[PDB]
């Protein structure tokens, strides 16, 4: 009984930085830490308890934990969650960014901190609500209720260089993208839930019963392509991308926003856990084309972040192309690729949190974020371009990260599946190499272009420093040592994997 | 023992405490972290030669832990230790300590200099990986630490565009090469469910019984990595334009390291070539191809840095021919004698830069004989060690070792091309030597000039037991040093007015011209891949796939504007609209 304080604790620490609005200023902060800091032991203790290194695949459904209370019993909806070693991964992984975002939201001091502390915790207990429910009505709750704190952080906290029209274009189209294709996913949540009840007589909203559902394969394709609308948005899947550029462009400046909502992807996670369970055969049939949507979103995420002048733009394209690789990887239905897919989720949280960090210290030292305004850098700051080399690196790709580990793991899987779109991918890690030198080279390397370019900056803040240091540590623990990250995930993908091919 | 670990985490360790020092330390400390680094490197692959000849050449392996374990995906964390490994590793440590050495005298004065030698404690910690590897995967962690420390060591001076746009170059070009290594790691753990050496060598001749072609395959793409990693047919442009960086970087790139990388990965995976006989005879002929266009650039190149740079090139398409015509023993010779000649080389040709002013051009200066005598021998003994004078120096051994290759392996195209190679060699090395010098005993110097010599050619590299034994010789050696001699001769019978008749001729300056632009392969690469980028990179700089998706908004704006129209306000209109609307549903009502 800890999934219910999971959700519950992020709920009630931002509540109460809300409240303590009154004691001052800097106060807000130190709460916000402390919650996230209670949530992520809380994930770290449930962790060490749960012995996933220890667990075989025994069949769907197969949770470490599981909780269940009727909330709407008139449609049999419940408050129903369960965890398992990948869902907990994913919880850790959030309450890891979130205590990232807090510490990278410090020094804040202005009125209603409160409020956008209060936003922050929203949605982080939104993530790890999404990521916890198994129950349909619930998980779609959760799904879309991240998006009323997001979009007024986004549109009244934002990017304030830029108009304030900008700023809530951005957040209309954030949320119009994301709120359209979550009710796509409700109309298909309600088509299955109906079509249980009229094939059994049984009518229930848990995902463990709805997995028997006897339906035409035309229906089954229809509800998957439903649920893969609402992951495609948010995955980024090509064209459903363009939110993504404008949300981080937009987002506030500190580079704590991206890390809380973005950052971490739930739609790679609603894939694994529903498309492919729930709908196996229709995920069969679907595999190419979204197999060639990731080739898709590869390269021109790839096109697209060389093109960029704004350092932030060419991030979010990287996040476009390396979220293309995993695309790539989910469909394969291999054990190897699917392992490879939780490493790059994992691998890819924590290097683009270190490049959003640094981009946001950057624009904080030199008031700009285009790149044809500065250069020869690495004169000019003491610890942040080599902190971006490093990231760059891992972002590229670079054996000794865990990039590198997800990347080539998904690559092999793939290559046993599928070599062609294999063979395209690493030729799209070609590209992934050209853009990170092309930031690089822009930015840090060559004579200053301007005169905000040709003085010493001012260094990097200790807490900013540990941490983008302790991202570095992580990432090169994930590359040297991944194996405990396996072990953990291995039964849950299994068990995923194992109903997928099984029921093909 | 367990000293191998060592090798790889004390170029670490150097590495790691001079990129945090970040320049605050004194040049005498910071040069000795990374020169102590590196010669403690060297000292420990001494004393683990010195127990590998104690027992009986024994193959020695050393886990460390699993570094992936997904499945039927094992793969390893483990160093493995036999003759190829120790001759490699013992090259790459004495010739990096003799580099790091001179480098510490070099870089006296310049901003970087623990960042230089953390790059350069990196690079020897990533090529001691890819040298000690058992498996494919640790090799290309290797591979890659290797390319990323020639991109950060060639673009060293970033203030220079020129620089960075080189380390750009190099980094790109090598990169697509690693592409084809990775797909080679994926065909053979697909086929052999496995990734070590060892191991893929007992079962590739099981598993391939009936059909051969993943093996085809896989070993052609060693071979593209390969070439990517040695500067050959068709990844070689970097080579050439990516020797603005420091001398000490080129010494390292062509002698230490990088370019004795991709004959590494060949000699290491020779028992899957000898499987594939037609990929390990395209070898051969990448190496020959590779040879005669690198020696044709040479000569007409007027700078010493990209002379020296075709040399490396020529001498790399040597060490390609030899491992063609099944001629280990004598590639890997001549890779030992060749980082000796040419780190000889370009120490000092830094040594006559410096001794310069501002990097000027050969033509303009000449009459050095009297000046800078001791630069004048060392480059000598080199340039004899690289264009081969009989029983004087090791370069002339190894060739003649490759030679004999050639000969007892019955090919006659390979073996033409390496005879007039060492023709081409010996007039492009004292064409330039001549020009530069005519008309303080530094103790590296020293070290490398005994080492040119016949000194040189006593070492005896131990692959007995590891790489198979190669397979006339009096008339070959004849032969051999008539055409060094009648080159030397040649070329010192020209170098002033045959030459300025020859090349002023226009069919005459456009060869000079056609060579001078590496055979045109940096115009045809920028015109089929760089541009091209360029091209589609500003064709979507506005993200069009954005704009289509936003489409359904303009025309949602456009239909609520066209909608509000009827609202104008007008009572008798409501009216009107009330009628028409009460007309629609009656005779709709009336048509179901
Ligand atoms: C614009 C944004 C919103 C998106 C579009 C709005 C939703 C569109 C849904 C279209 C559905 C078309 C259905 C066509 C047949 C209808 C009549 C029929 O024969 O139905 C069959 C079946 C009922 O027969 P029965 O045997 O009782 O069912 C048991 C099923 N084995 O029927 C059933 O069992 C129910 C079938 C339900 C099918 C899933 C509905 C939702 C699918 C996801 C959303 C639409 C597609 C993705 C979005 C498109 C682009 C925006
Ligand atoms: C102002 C802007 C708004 C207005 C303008 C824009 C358009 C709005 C409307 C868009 C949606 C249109 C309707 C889409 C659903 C169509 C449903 C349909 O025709 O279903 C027929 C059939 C039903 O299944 P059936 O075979 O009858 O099953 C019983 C026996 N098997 O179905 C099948 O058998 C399966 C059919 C699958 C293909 C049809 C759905 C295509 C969806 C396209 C979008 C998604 C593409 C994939 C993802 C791309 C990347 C995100
Ligand atoms: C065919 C068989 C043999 C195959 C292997 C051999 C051929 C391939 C060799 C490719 C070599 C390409 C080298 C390009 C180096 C570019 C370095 C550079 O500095 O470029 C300039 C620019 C730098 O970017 P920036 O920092 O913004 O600088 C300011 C802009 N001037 O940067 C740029 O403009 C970016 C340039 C991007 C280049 C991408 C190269 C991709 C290569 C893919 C190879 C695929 C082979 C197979 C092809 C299909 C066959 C069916
Ligand atoms: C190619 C690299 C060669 C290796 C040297 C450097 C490695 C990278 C160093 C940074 C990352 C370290 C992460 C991994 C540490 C070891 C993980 C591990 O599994 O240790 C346990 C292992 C004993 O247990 P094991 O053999 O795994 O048993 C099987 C389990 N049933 O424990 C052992 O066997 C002991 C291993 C000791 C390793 C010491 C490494 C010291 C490195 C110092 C410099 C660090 C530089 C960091 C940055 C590198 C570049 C990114
Ligand atoms: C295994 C053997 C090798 C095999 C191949 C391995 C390849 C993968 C390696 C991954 C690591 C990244 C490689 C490139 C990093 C480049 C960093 C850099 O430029 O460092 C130099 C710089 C000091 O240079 P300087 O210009 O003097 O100072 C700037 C301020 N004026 O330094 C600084 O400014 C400070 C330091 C910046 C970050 C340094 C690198 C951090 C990542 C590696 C160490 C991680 C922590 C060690 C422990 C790990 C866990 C055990
Ligand atoms: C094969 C070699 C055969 C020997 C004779 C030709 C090479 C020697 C020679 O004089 O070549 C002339 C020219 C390169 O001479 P170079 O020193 O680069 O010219 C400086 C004056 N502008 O080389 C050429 O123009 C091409 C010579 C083709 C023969």
């Amino acid at each position: 009984m800890l999934l219910p304080w999971l959700i519950l604790i992020p709920f009630i620490g931002g509540f109460l930085c809300w409240q303590t609005e009154r004691f001052g200023v800097k106060v807000p902060r130190w709460i916000a830490l402390i919650t996230m800091g209670l949530t992520l032991a809380l994930s770290l203790q449930l962790w060490l308890q749960g012995g996933y290194s220890l667990t075989q695949s025994a069949g769907i459904p197969q949770w470490q934990s599981e909780f269940d209370m009727p909330w709407i019993p008139r449609f049999g909806i419940s408050i129903h969650l369960a965890i398992d070693g990948l869902s907990l991964l994913m919880v850790v992984l959030t309450g890891l960014l979130g205590v990232l975002a807090v510490l990278c939201s410090w020094k804040e001091i202005e009125k209603y901190q409160g409020f956008f502390h209060l936003n922050l915790m929203w949605i982080l207990g939104g993530v790890i609500g999404v990521f916890l429910a198994i129950d349909m009505f619930l998980f779609f709750f959760f799904w879309e209720m991240m998006l009323v704190p997001m979009y007024f952080l986004i549109a009244l906290w934002g990017h304030k260089a830029s108009d304030g029209k900008t700023r809530i274009t951005a957040a209309t189209k954030f949320f119009i993208y994301t709120q359209a294709s979550g009710l796509v996913m409700l109309i298909a949540i309600l088509a299955l839930v109906f079509v249980h009840y009229n094939a059994t007589g049984v009518w229930t909203f848990n995902y463990e019963e709805l997995l028997n559902t006897p339906m035409s394969s035309g229906v089954e394709y229809l509800l998957m392509l439903g649920f893969f609308i609402a992951f495609a948005v948010k995955m980024p899947v090509v064209p459903l991308h363009g939110w993504l550029p404008d949300a981080h462009s937009q987002a506030p400046t500190a580079g704590s926003v991206d890390l809380a909502g973005i950052l971490l992807k739930t739609a790679a996670y609603g894939l694994l856990r529903f498309s492919l369970p729930l709908f196996p055969n229709a995920s069969a049939e679907f595999a190419p084309i979204a197999m060639w949507l990731g080739v898709i979103g590869i390269f021109y995420g790839a096109w697209m972040a060389f093109a960029q002048t704004d350092i932030k733009r060419l991030i979010a394209y990287t996040s476009v192309s390396h979220m293309g690789f995993v695309l790539i990887a989910i469909y394969t239905g291999s054990q190897l690729a699917y392992q490879g897919a939780v490493i790059q989720m994992i691998a890819h949280g924590l290097s683009a949190a270190g490049l959003f960090i640094l981009c946001g210290q950057l624009y904080e030292r030199i008031h700009t974020r285009d790149m044809r305004m500065m250069g020869g850098l690495w004169s000019k700051m003491k610890w942040l371009p080599a902190l971006s080399l490093f990231f760059a690196v891992a972002t590229l790709g670079m054996p000794g990260t865990g990039n590198f580990v997800g990347e080539f793991m998904i690559l092999f899987g793939s290559f046993q599946v599928v070599p062609v779109i294999t063979v395209i991918s690493t030729f799209g890690l070609v590209f992934a190499s050209v853009y990170s030198l092309a930031m690089l080279h822009r930015a840090y390397f060559g004579k200053a272009k301007s005169q905000i370019a040709s003085q010493e900056l001012p260094g990097m803040s200790l807490r900013e420093l540990f941490m983008i240091l302790l991202l570095v540590v992580l990432l090169v623990l994930l590359g040297f040592y991944p194996q405990p990250i396996l072990d953990t995930s291995h039964s849950a993908i299994g068990n995923i994997q194992q109903w997928f091919v099984n029921s093909v | 023992m367990n000293m191998l670990a060592l090798t790889i985490i004390l170029p670490l360790i150097g590495f790691v405490l001079l990129a945090f020092s970040r320049g605050r330390w004194s040049e005498n400390v910071s040069a000795i972290v990374g020169v102590g680094s590196v010669g403690l490197a060297a000292l420990v692959t001494a004393f683990i030669g010195v127990d590998f000849f104690a027992n009986g050449e024994q193959t020695y392996s050393q886990p460390l832990w699993t570094w992936m374990s997904v499945g039927d995906f094992n793969i390893g964390f483990n160093l493995v230790l036999d003759g190829l490994s120790l001759t490699m590793l013992s090259v790459v440590t004495g010739v990096g300590f003799l580099i790091h050495m001179y480098a510490s005298w070099y870089m006296r004065g310049e901003e970087g200099y623990s960042r230089f030698f953390a790059y350069t404690n990196l690079f020897i910690a990533s090529m001691v990986v890819l040298v000690l590897a058992d498996n494919l995967l640790l090799m290309y962690l290797g591979w890659e630490g290797v390319g990323l420390c020639s991109y950060l060591l060639i673009g060293f001076y970033y203030t220079d565009p020129k620089n960075g746009a080189a380390a750009m170059k190099a980094f790109v070009v090598t990169r697509v090469g690693d592409v084809f290594l990775a797909f080679a790691l994926f065909i053979l753990y697909n086929e052999l469910g496995t990734l070590n050496f060892r191991e893929m060598v007992e079962l590739a001749p099981a598993h391939f019984a009936d059909g051969n072609n993943m093996l085809m395959w896989a070993t052609l793409m060693l071979l593209g990595g390969a070439v990517g990693k040695s500067a050959q047919l068709p990844l070689q442009t970097w080579l050439a334009d990516a020797m603005a960086g420091p001398t000490p970087v080129s010494a390292l790139i062509h002698a230490a390291t990088m370019v004795t990388a991709g004959v590494y990965l060949i000699a290491r995976t020779h028992g899957l070539f000898l499987m594939t006989p037609e990929v390990l005879h395209l070898v051969g002929i990448v190496g020959a191809v590779t040879l005669l266009l690198a020696g044709f650039a040479a000569l007409v190149q007027t700078d010493i840095k990209r002379v020296l740079a075709y040399s490396t090139m020529s001498q790399i398409g040597y060490m390609f021919l030899a491992l063609g015509v099944q001629a280990w023993d004598a590639a890997i010779f001549h890779l030992m004698t060749h980082a000796f000649f040419k780190a000889l080389l370009f120490l000092a040709s830094g040594s006559v830069i410096l001794a310069c002013h501002h990097e000027q051009n050969i033509f303009k200066m000449g009459g050095l004989r009297k000046s800078i005598p001791l630069v004048y021998l060392c480059f000598l003994v080199g340039g004899a060690a690289l264009s081969a004078l009989p029983l004087v120096t090791a370069g002339f051994f190894s060739k003649d070792e490759i030679l004999a290759g050639a000969m007892a392996n019955g090919h006659i195209n390979l073996m033409v091309a390496g005879l007039v190679g060492a023709f081409m060699t010996s007039l492009y090395t004292f064409r330039m030597i001549f020009i530069v010098f005519h008309g303080t005993h530094s103790l590296p110097l020293i070290v490398l000039l005994i080492l040119s010599t016949f000194v040189g050619a006593l070492i005896v590299p131990p692959l007995q037991g590891v790489l198979p034994q190669t397979t006339s010789m009096l008339t070959l050696e004849i032969t051999s040093g008539v055409v060094a001699v009648v080159g030397i001769l040649l070329a010192a019978w020209l170098w002033r007015t045959l030459v300025t008749s020859i090349a002023n001729s226009a069919p005459g300056r456009l060869l000079s011209t056609w060579w001078y632009n590496a055979w045109g392969f940096d115009w045809l690469y920028d015109k089929v891949f760089v541009k091209p980028f360029l091209g589609i990179a500003w064709l979507l700089k506005r993200d069009p796939l954005n704009s289509m998706m936003n489409i359904p908004a303009v025309l949602s704006r456009f239909a609520g504007k066209g909608l509000l129209l009827s609202e104008n306000g007008y009572l008798r209109w409501y009216v009107a609209s009330m009628s028409i609307g009460a007309v629609v549903v009656l005779a709709l009502l009336m048509v179901l």
